[PDB]
Protein backbone atom coordinates (compact mmCIF):
# COMPACT_ATOMS: atom_id res chain seq x y z
CA UNK A 1 0.00 0.00 0.00
CA UNK A 2 1.22 3.75 -0.37
CA UNK A 3 1.63 4.14 2.74
CA UNK A 4 3.19 1.36 3.61
CA UNK A 5 6.89 3.70 4.10
CA UNK A 6 4.55 6.09 6.37
CA UNK A 7 5.09 5.75 10.64
CA UNK A 8 2.16 5.08 12.11
CA UNK A 9 2.17 7.83 14.46
CA UNK A 10 2.88 10.02 10.98
CA UNK A 11 -0.51 8.67 9.41
CA UNK A 12 -2.40 9.43 12.49
CA UNK A 13 -1.33 12.66 12.81
CA UNK A 14 -1.69 13.46 9.11
CA UNK A 15 -5.21 12.40 9.61
CA UNK A 16 -5.91 14.74 12.15
CA UNK A 17 -4.70 17.52 9.73
CA UNK A 18 -6.72 15.93 6.52
CA UNK A 19 -9.46 16.31 8.99
CA UNK A 20 -8.81 20.22 9.61
CA UNK A 21 -8.65 20.74 6.09
CA UNK A 22 -11.59 18.63 5.50
CA UNK A 23 -9.57 16.26 3.47
CA UNK A 24 -11.90 13.17 4.13
CA UNK A 25 -10.26 11.46 1.08
CA UNK A 26 -6.76 11.86 2.13
CA UNK A 27 -7.95 11.20 6.08
CA UNK A 28 -9.15 7.58 4.74
CA UNK A 29 -5.95 6.59 3.39
CA UNK A 30 -4.16 7.66 5.94
CA UNK A 31 -6.29 6.33 8.94
CA UNK A 32 -6.56 3.08 6.54
CA UNK A 33 -2.81 3.05 6.18
CA UNK A 34 -2.53 3.37 9.65
CA UNK A 35 -4.70 0.28 10.33
CA UNK A 36 -3.20 -2.10 7.98
CA UNK A 37 0.51 -1.19 9.91
CA UNK A 38 -1.66 -4.14 12.21
CA UNK A 39 -1.55 -3.12 15.45
CA UNK A 40 -4.67 -2.44 17.53
CA UNK A 41 -6.72 1.30 17.31
CA UNK A 42 -6.98 3.64 20.31
CA UNK A 43 -10.20 5.16 21.22
CA UNK A 44 -9.36 8.13 19.40
CA UNK A 45 -7.72 6.33 16.85
CA UNK A 46 -10.85 3.92 16.21
CA UNK A 47 -12.70 7.75 16.29
CA UNK A 48 -10.59 9.07 13.42
CA UNK A 49 -11.37 5.83 11.27
CA UNK A 50 -15.01 6.21 11.56
CA UNK A 51 -14.91 9.75 10.53
CA UNK A 52 -12.99 9.31 8.12
CA UNK A 53 -15.17 7.31 5.91
CA UNK A 54 -18.21 7.97 7.38
CA UNK A 55 -17.83 11.59 5.16
CA UNK A 56 -16.45 9.61 1.83
CA UNK A 57 -18.79 7.08 1.62
CA UNK A 58 -21.91 9.94 2.82
CA UNK A 59 -20.37 12.13 -0.15
CA UNK A 60 -21.14 9.27 -2.38
CA UNK A 61 -24.38 7.78 -0.87
CA UNK A 62 -25.68 11.86 -1.42
CA UNK A 63 -24.36 11.52 -5.35
CA UNK A 64 -25.58 8.07 -5.68
CA UNK A 65 -29.42 9.45 -4.48
CA UNK A 66 -29.22 12.16 -6.53
CA UNK A 67 -28.71 9.87 -9.88
CA UNK A 68 -30.90 7.64 -8.80
CA UNK A 69 -33.51 10.18 -8.65
CA UNK A 70 -33.18 11.46 -11.91
CA UNK A 71 -32.86 7.83 -13.35
CA UNK A 72 -36.29 7.21 -11.77
CA UNK A 73 -37.54 10.18 -13.63
CA UNK A 74 -36.15 9.44 -16.43
CA UNK A 75 -38.39 5.78 -16.43
CA UNK A 76 -41.39 7.86 -15.65
CA UNK A 77 -40.18 10.77 -20.55
CA UNK A 78 -38.14 11.35 -23.20
CA UNK A 79 -35.16 8.64 -24.02
CA UNK A 80 -31.57 10.71 -22.89
CA UNK A 81 -29.34 7.63 -23.74
CA UNK A 82 -27.51 5.26 -21.49
CA UNK A 83 -25.84 8.20 -19.71
CA UNK A 84 -27.97 8.37 -16.72
CA UNK A 85 -27.49 4.76 -15.73
CA UNK A 86 -23.92 4.82 -16.54
CA UNK A 87 -23.28 7.26 -14.32
CA UNK A 88 -25.36 6.43 -11.51
CA UNK A 89 -23.42 3.47 -12.16
CA UNK A 90 -20.15 5.06 -12.14
CA UNK A 91 -20.67 6.54 -9.17
CA UNK A 92 -22.16 2.99 -7.08
CA UNK A 93 -19.35 1.13 -7.62
CA UNK A 94 -16.88 3.43 -6.34
CA UNK A 95 -19.34 3.66 -3.47
CA UNK A 96 -19.43 -0.31 -3.30
CA UNK A 97 -15.67 -0.39 -3.44
CA UNK A 98 -15.09 2.17 -0.26
CA UNK A 99 -17.71 -0.43 1.78
CA UNK A 100 -15.65 -3.18 0.44
CA UNK A 101 -12.38 -1.33 1.61
CA UNK A 102 -13.99 -0.98 5.26
CA UNK A 103 -15.21 -4.19 5.66
CA UNK A 104 -11.21 -5.57 4.37
CA UNK A 105 -10.23 -3.53 7.38
CA UNK A 106 -12.57 -4.68 10.02
CA UNK A 107 -12.22 -8.22 8.55
CA UNK A 108 -8.03 -8.20 8.32
CA UNK A 109 -8.25 -8.33 11.19
CA UNK A 110 -9.57 -5.45 13.20
CA UNK A 111 -12.26 -7.46 14.70
CA UNK A 112 -10.79 -10.45 16.01
CA UNK A 113 -8.20 -8.82 17.38
CA UNK A 114 -10.71 -6.30 19.27
CA UNK A 115 -11.91 -7.99 23.09
CA UNK A 116 -12.76 -5.19 24.51
CA UNK A 117 -16.84 -4.34 24.88
CA UNK A 118 -16.10 -0.89 23.49
CA UNK A 119 -13.47 -1.81 20.41
CA UNK A 120 -15.70 -4.47 19.70
CA UNK A 121 -19.06 -3.01 19.63
CA UNK A 122 -17.34 -0.55 17.63
CA UNK A 123 -16.06 -2.59 14.65
CA UNK A 124 -19.21 -4.56 14.77
CA UNK A 125 -21.42 -1.34 14.99
CA UNK A 126 -19.26 -0.23 11.69
CA UNK A 127 -19.67 -4.06 10.05
CA UNK A 128 -23.46 -3.44 10.27
CA UNK A 129 -23.03 0.16 8.66
CA UNK A 130 -21.31 -0.62 5.68
CA UNK A 131 -23.28 -3.64 4.70
CA UNK A 132 -26.11 -1.39 5.37
CA UNK A 133 -24.64 0.93 2.55
CA UNK A 134 -24.17 -1.61 0.26
CA UNK A 135 -28.02 -2.46 1.06
CA UNK A 136 -29.34 0.87 -0.34
CA UNK A 137 -27.71 0.14 -3.23
CA UNK A 138 -28.12 -3.59 -4.08
CA UNK A 139 -31.14 -4.90 -6.17
CA UNK A 140 -29.39 -8.11 -6.84
CA UNK A 141 -27.54 -11.26 -3.38
CA UNK A 142 -29.35 -8.75 -2.07
CA UNK A 143 -30.77 -10.61 1.01
CA UNK A 144 -27.25 -11.93 1.98
CA UNK A 145 -26.17 -8.51 1.92
CA UNK A 146 -28.87 -7.36 4.23
CA UNK A 147 -28.41 -10.20 6.95
CA UNK A 148 -24.55 -9.44 7.04
CA UNK A 149 -25.82 -6.29 8.07
CA UNK A 150 -28.22 -7.40 10.18
CA UNK A 151 -25.90 -10.28 11.97
CA UNK A 152 -23.11 -7.62 12.13
CA UNK A 153 -25.68 -5.60 14.45
CA UNK A 154 -27.14 -8.28 15.99
CA UNK A 155 -23.53 -9.76 17.51
CA UNK A 156 -23.03 -5.53 18.52
CA UNK A 157 -26.13 -5.42 20.40
CA UNK A 158 -26.13 -8.56 22.49
CA UNK A 159 -22.37 -7.58 23.72
CA UNK A 160 -23.55 -3.99 24.77
CA UNK A 161 -26.36 -4.97 26.25
CA UNK A 162 -24.16 -7.20 28.60
CA UNK A 163 -20.89 -5.14 28.71
CA UNK A 164 -22.80 -1.54 28.63
CA UNK A 165 -24.44 0.71 30.62
CA UNK A 166 -27.46 2.21 28.79
CA UNK A 167 -26.18 5.44 28.57
CA UNK A 168 -22.69 4.55 26.25
CA UNK A 169 -22.91 6.80 23.43
CA UNK A 170 -21.52 3.82 21.51
CA UNK A 171 -24.49 1.52 22.57
CA UNK A 172 -27.06 4.72 21.86
CA UNK A 173 -25.64 4.76 18.58
CA UNK A 174 -25.66 1.50 17.48
CA UNK A 175 -29.12 1.41 18.44
CA UNK A 176 -29.73 4.18 16.47
CA UNK A 177 -28.14 3.00 13.41
CA UNK A 178 -29.94 -0.68 13.70
CA UNK A 179 -33.28 0.99 14.18
CA UNK A 180 -32.83 2.87 11.13
CA UNK A 181 -31.69 -0.91 9.85
CA UNK A 182 -34.93 -2.60 10.63
CA UNK A 183 -36.86 1.00 9.18
CA UNK A 184 -35.08 1.64 5.72
CA UNK A 185 -33.59 -1.72 4.69
CA UNK A 186 -35.57 -4.42 6.60
CA UNK A 187 -39.12 -3.08 5.95
CA UNK A 188 -39.52 -3.58 9.70
CA UNK A 189 -40.91 0.08 10.74
CA UNK A 190 -42.59 -1.52 14.50
CA UNK A 191 -39.39 -2.96 14.74
CA UNK A 192 -37.28 0.43 14.59
CA UNK A 193 -39.48 1.98 16.51
CA UNK A 194 -39.67 -0.02 19.53
CA UNK A 195 -35.53 -0.36 19.43
CA UNK A 196 -35.71 3.61 19.51
CA UNK A 197 -38.13 4.06 22.07
CA UNK A 198 -36.90 1.30 24.59
CA UNK A 199 -33.10 2.42 24.04
CA UNK A 200 -34.16 5.90 25.04
CA UNK A 201 -36.46 5.05 27.77
CA UNK A 202 -33.71 3.02 29.15
CA UNK A 203 -30.94 5.90 29.38
CA UNK A 204 -33.04 8.03 30.54
CA UNK A 205 -33.44 5.74 33.65
CA UNK A 206 -29.53 5.59 33.77
CA UNK A 207 -28.62 9.57 33.43
CA UNK A 208 -28.37 10.00 37.44
CA UNK A 209 -25.44 8.30 37.30
CA UNK A 210 -23.48 10.31 35.24
CA UNK A 211 -21.41 13.34 35.12
CA UNK A 212 -22.61 16.26 33.46
CA UNK A 213 -19.80 15.80 30.50
CA UNK A 214 -21.05 12.56 29.98
CA UNK A 215 -24.89 13.47 30.60
CA UNK A 216 -24.03 16.05 27.65
CA UNK A 217 -22.98 13.28 25.61
CA UNK A 218 -25.71 10.80 25.91
CA UNK A 219 -28.16 13.30 26.25
CA UNK A 220 -26.87 14.40 22.36
CA UNK A 221 -27.38 10.72 21.27
CA UNK A 222 -30.59 10.09 23.00
CA UNK A 223 -31.93 13.44 21.32
CA UNK A 224 -31.47 11.55 17.69
CA UNK A 225 -33.37 8.88 18.22
CA UNK A 226 -36.12 11.07 19.48
CA UNK A 227 -35.74 13.03 16.06
CA UNK A 228 -36.31 9.52 14.52
CA UNK A 229 -39.58 8.43 16.57
CA UNK A 230 -40.86 12.05 15.77
CA UNK A 231 -40.52 11.30 11.94
CA UNK A 232 -41.99 8.53 11.76
CA UNK A 233 -44.92 8.40 14.51
CA UNK B 1 -33.61 12.99 6.97
CA UNK B 2 -34.08 10.63 9.52
CA UNK B 3 -30.36 10.56 11.74
CA UNK B 4 -27.99 7.65 12.05
CA UNK B 5 -24.78 8.69 13.78
CA UNK C 1 -6.95 9.86 -21.61
CA UNK C 2 -9.17 7.78 -20.12
CA UNK C 3 -12.40 10.05 -21.89
CA UNK C 4 -11.24 9.35 -25.30
CA UNK C 5 -13.81 7.01 -25.83
CA UNK C 6 -16.75 9.04 -24.60
CA UNK C 7 -18.70 10.89 -26.73
CA UNK C 8 -18.55 14.84 -26.28
CA UNK C 9 -22.39 14.87 -26.05
CA UNK C 10 -22.19 12.15 -23.39
CA UNK C 11 -19.27 14.05 -21.70
CA UNK C 12 -21.40 16.88 -21.29
CA UNK C 13 -24.80 15.36 -20.60
CA UNK C 14 -22.26 13.61 -17.59
CA UNK C 15 -20.76 16.66 -16.75
CA UNK C 16 -24.15 18.47 -15.73
CA UNK C 17 -25.15 15.20 -13.79
CA UNK C 18 -22.12 15.68 -11.97
CA UNK C 19 -22.83 19.35 -11.29
CA UNK C 20 -26.25 18.02 -9.85
CA UNK C 21 -24.45 15.65 -7.33
CA UNK C 22 -21.33 17.96 -6.54
CA UNK C 23 -18.88 15.69 -8.15
CA UNK C 24 -16.83 18.31 -8.74
CA UNK C 25 -13.87 16.23 -9.79
CA UNK C 26 -15.89 14.34 -11.87
CA UNK C 27 -17.32 17.30 -13.57
CA UNK C 28 -13.70 18.04 -13.97
CA UNK C 29 -12.75 15.05 -15.62
CA UNK C 30 -15.67 15.08 -18.18
CA UNK C 31 -15.22 18.89 -19.19
CA UNK C 32 -11.76 17.81 -19.59
CA UNK C 33 -12.37 15.09 -21.89
CA UNK C 34 -15.10 17.29 -23.60
CA UNK C 35 -12.57 19.82 -24.71
CA UNK C 36 -9.41 17.07 -25.85
CA UNK C 37 -12.06 16.53 -28.26
CA UNK C 38 -10.93 19.95 -29.91
CA UNK C 39 -13.85 21.76 -31.07
CA UNK C 40 -14.41 24.57 -29.74
CA UNK C 41 -16.84 24.88 -26.68
CA UNK C 42 -20.22 26.86 -26.58
CA UNK C 43 -21.22 29.69 -24.14
CA UNK C 44 -22.89 27.03 -21.69
CA UNK C 45 -19.95 24.60 -22.36
CA UNK C 46 -17.63 27.12 -21.01
CA UNK C 47 -19.30 27.80 -17.82
CA UNK C 48 -18.98 23.93 -16.91
CA UNK C 49 -15.60 24.12 -17.44
CA UNK C 50 -15.53 26.94 -15.47
CA UNK C 51 -17.41 25.78 -12.63
CA UNK C 52 -15.77 22.10 -12.27
CA UNK C 53 -12.52 23.66 -12.17
CA UNK C 54 -13.22 26.05 -10.23
CA UNK C 55 -14.91 23.84 -7.32
CA UNK C 56 -11.81 21.05 -7.16
CA UNK C 57 -9.22 24.11 -6.96
CA UNK C 58 -11.40 25.56 -4.70
CA UNK C 59 -11.45 22.87 -2.19
CA UNK C 60 -7.65 22.41 -2.45
CA UNK C 61 -6.94 26.38 -1.91
CA UNK C 62 -9.08 26.10 1.42
CA UNK C 63 -7.28 23.08 2.51
CA UNK C 64 -3.80 24.68 1.66
CA UNK C 65 -4.65 27.68 3.47
CA UNK C 66 -5.34 25.78 6.68
CA UNK C 67 -2.70 23.58 6.50
CA UNK C 68 -0.20 26.85 6.05
CA UNK C 69 -1.50 28.27 8.62
CA UNK C 70 -1.02 25.28 11.13
CA UNK C 71 2.59 25.42 9.78
CA UNK C 72 3.44 29.16 10.20
CA UNK C 73 1.89 28.65 14.08
CA UNK C 74 4.02 25.76 14.58
CA UNK C 75 7.57 28.05 13.44
CA UNK C 76 6.21 30.48 15.47
CA UNK C 77 5.98 26.03 19.57
CA UNK C 78 6.95 22.35 20.05
CA UNK C 79 8.45 20.79 17.09
CA UNK C 80 6.38 17.83 15.70
CA UNK C 81 8.52 17.26 12.95
CA UNK C 82 8.57 17.16 9.36
CA UNK C 83 4.39 16.40 8.47
CA UNK C 84 2.62 19.70 8.82
CA UNK C 85 5.39 20.57 5.83
CA UNK C 86 4.37 17.48 3.95
CA UNK C 87 1.14 17.12 4.13
CA UNK C 88 1.35 21.02 3.35
CA UNK C 89 3.80 19.90 0.00
CA UNK C 90 1.20 17.32 -1.09
CA UNK C 91 -1.55 19.10 -0.93
CA UNK C 92 0.13 22.10 -2.94
CA UNK C 93 1.21 19.95 -5.21
CA UNK C 94 -2.13 18.73 -6.02
CA UNK C 95 -2.94 22.39 -6.52
CA UNK C 96 -0.56 22.81 -8.71
CA UNK C 97 -1.43 19.85 -11.03
CA UNK C 98 -4.95 21.40 -11.58
CA UNK C 99 -3.71 24.31 -12.27
CA UNK C 100 -1.19 23.57 -14.61
CA UNK C 101 -4.29 20.93 -15.79
CA UNK C 102 -6.50 23.76 -16.65
CA UNK C 103 -3.46 26.11 -18.09
CA UNK C 104 -2.66 23.19 -20.56
CA UNK C 105 -5.71 22.76 -21.83
CA UNK C 106 -6.37 26.68 -22.42
CA UNK C 107 -2.82 26.67 -24.61
CA UNK C 108 -4.11 23.54 -26.05
CA UNK C 109 -5.73 24.63 -27.97
CA UNK C 110 -8.75 26.54 -26.33
CA UNK C 111 -7.36 30.51 -26.69
CA UNK C 112 -5.70 30.24 -30.19
CA UNK C 113 -8.99 28.81 -31.49
CA UNK C 114 -11.13 31.92 -29.50
CA UNK C 115 -11.96 34.53 -31.89
CA UNK C 116 -14.78 36.05 -30.60
CA UNK C 117 -14.67 38.55 -27.66
CA UNK C 118 -16.91 36.35 -25.01
CA UNK C 119 -14.52 33.55 -25.74
CA UNK C 120 -11.44 34.70 -25.43
CA UNK C 121 -11.84 37.19 -22.75
CA UNK C 122 -13.39 34.17 -20.83
CA UNK C 123 -10.23 31.95 -21.39
CA UNK C 124 -7.98 34.62 -20.86
CA UNK C 125 -9.46 35.62 -17.56
CA UNK C 126 -9.53 32.10 -16.78
CA UNK C 127 -5.69 31.74 -17.71
CA UNK C 128 -5.28 34.94 -15.20
CA UNK C 129 -7.26 33.26 -12.67
CA UNK C 130 -5.09 29.98 -12.38
CA UNK C 131 -1.55 31.43 -12.48
CA UNK C 132 -2.83 33.82 -10.03
CA UNK C 133 -3.92 30.53 -7.86
CA UNK C 134 -0.18 29.10 -8.85
CA UNK C 135 0.99 32.51 -7.37
CA UNK C 136 -0.66 32.26 -4.00
CA UNK C 137 1.35 28.97 -3.16
CA UNK C 138 4.34 29.76 -4.84
CA UNK C 139 7.56 31.37 -3.17
CA UNK C 140 10.71 30.97 -5.37
CA UNK C 141 9.92 32.32 -10.27
CA UNK C 142 7.38 33.66 -8.16
CA UNK C 143 7.87 37.00 -10.58
CA UNK C 144 7.30 35.18 -13.78
CA UNK C 145 4.11 33.27 -12.36
CA UNK C 146 3.31 36.80 -11.47
CA UNK C 147 3.25 38.17 -14.29
CA UNK C 148 2.13 35.19 -16.57
CA UNK C 149 -1.11 36.12 -14.53
CA UNK C 150 -1.03 39.87 -14.86
CA UNK C 151 -0.19 39.55 -18.82
CA UNK C 152 -3.57 37.29 -19.18
CA UNK C 153 -5.69 39.47 -16.89
CA UNK C 154 -4.31 42.60 -19.30
CA UNK C 155 -5.14 41.21 -22.68
CA UNK C 156 -8.32 40.31 -21.17
CA UNK C 157 -8.84 43.46 -20.15
CA UNK C 158 -7.97 45.40 -23.33
CA UNK C 159 -10.67 43.45 -25.08
CA UNK C 160 -12.99 43.56 -22.73
CA UNK C 161 -12.90 47.37 -22.92
CA UNK C 162 -13.04 47.31 -26.65
CA UNK C 163 -15.60 45.12 -27.33
CA UNK C 164 -18.06 44.97 -24.66
CA UNK C 165 -20.09 47.11 -22.60
CA UNK C 166 -19.54 47.62 -19.01
CA UNK C 167 -22.25 45.72 -17.67
CA UNK C 168 -21.20 42.66 -19.79
CA UNK C 169 -21.00 40.10 -16.82
CA UNK C 170 -17.82 38.49 -17.93
CA UNK C 171 -16.15 42.09 -18.46
CA UNK C 172 -17.42 43.05 -14.50
CA UNK C 173 -16.53 39.43 -13.53
CA UNK C 174 -12.68 39.68 -15.37
CA UNK C 175 -12.24 43.35 -13.26
CA UNK C 176 -13.45 41.99 -10.15
CA UNK C 177 -10.78 39.42 -10.35
CA UNK C 178 -7.98 41.54 -11.68
CA UNK C 179 -8.89 43.71 -9.14
CA UNK C 180 -8.22 41.07 -6.00
CA UNK C 181 -4.83 40.54 -8.17
CA UNK C 182 -3.69 43.69 -7.71
CA UNK C 183 -4.64 43.75 -4.14
CA UNK C 184 -3.38 40.36 -2.84
CA UNK C 185 -1.23 39.31 -5.22
CA UNK C 186 0.28 42.28 -7.01
CA UNK C 187 0.69 44.83 -3.46
CA UNK C 188 -0.91 46.86 -5.26
CA UNK C 189 -4.21 48.13 -3.32
CA UNK C 190 -4.57 51.18 -4.71
CA UNK C 191 -4.70 49.86 -8.11
CA UNK C 192 -7.42 47.46 -7.43
CA UNK C 193 -9.43 49.83 -5.25
CA UNK C 194 -9.37 52.30 -8.29
CA UNK C 195 -10.07 49.60 -10.77
CA UNK C 196 -13.23 48.22 -8.51
CA UNK C 197 -14.49 51.89 -8.06
CA UNK C 198 -14.38 52.72 -12.15
CA UNK C 199 -15.93 49.42 -13.18
CA UNK C 200 -18.76 50.17 -10.75
CA UNK C 201 -19.06 53.34 -11.90
CA UNK C 202 -19.18 52.65 -15.94
CA UNK C 203 -21.48 49.83 -14.65
CA UNK C 204 -23.74 51.52 -13.04
CA UNK C 205 -23.98 54.49 -15.64
CA UNK C 206 -25.04 51.47 -18.25
CA UNK C 207 -27.55 49.78 -16.31
CA UNK C 208 -30.56 51.62 -18.69
CA UNK C 209 -29.49 49.89 -21.99
CA UNK C 210 -30.69 46.64 -20.34
CA UNK C 211 -33.49 44.34 -20.31
CA UNK C 212 -34.79 43.23 -16.37
CA UNK C 213 -33.02 39.76 -16.78
CA UNK C 214 -29.37 41.48 -17.62
CA UNK C 215 -29.70 44.06 -15.08
CA UNK C 216 -30.26 41.29 -12.63
CA UNK C 217 -27.27 39.24 -13.92
CA UNK C 218 -25.02 43.02 -13.77
CA UNK C 219 -25.88 44.48 -10.80
CA UNK C 220 -25.33 40.65 -8.84
CA UNK C 221 -21.19 41.42 -10.09
CA UNK C 222 -21.28 45.06 -8.85
CA UNK C 223 -22.34 43.74 -6.03
CA UNK C 224 -19.48 41.86 -5.45
CA UNK C 225 -17.29 44.73 -6.81
CA UNK C 226 -18.85 46.89 -3.95
CA UNK C 227 -18.33 44.10 -1.04
CA UNK C 228 -14.69 44.29 -1.64
CA UNK C 229 -14.78 47.83 -1.79
CA UNK C 230 -16.20 48.07 1.24
CA UNK C 231 -13.74 45.50 2.65
CA UNK C 232 -10.84 47.39 1.34
CA UNK C 233 -11.67 51.28 2.11
CA UNK D 1 -13.53 37.05 2.56
CA UNK D 2 -12.70 39.23 -0.47
CA UNK D 3 -15.03 38.15 -3.62
CA UNK D 4 -14.25 36.58 -6.96
CA UNK D 5 -16.22 35.02 -9.32
CL1 LIG E 1 -19.75 7.34 -16.52
CL1 LIG F 1 1.85 13.63 3.16
MG1 LIG G 1 7.56 2.46 12.98
MG1 LIG H 1 -24.15 -1.84 -10.00
MG1 LIG I 1 -48.32 -0.73 14.92
MG1 LIG J 1 -18.41 11.50 -31.85
MG1 LIG K 1 5.98 23.07 -3.15
MG1 LIG L 1 -4.27 56.22 -1.23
Amino acid sequence: GAMGSMERASLIQKAKLAEQAERYEDMAAFMKGAVEKGEELSCEERNLLSVAYKNVVGGQRAAWRVLSSIEQKSNESEEKGPEVREYREKVETELQGVCDTVLGLLDSHLIKEAGDAESRVFYLKMKGDYYRYLAEVATGDKKRIIDSARSAYQEAMDISKKEMPPTNPIRLGLALNFSVFHYEIANSPEEAISLAKTTFDEAMADLHTLSEDSYKDSTLIMQLLRDNLTLWT
Amino acid sequence: RRAST
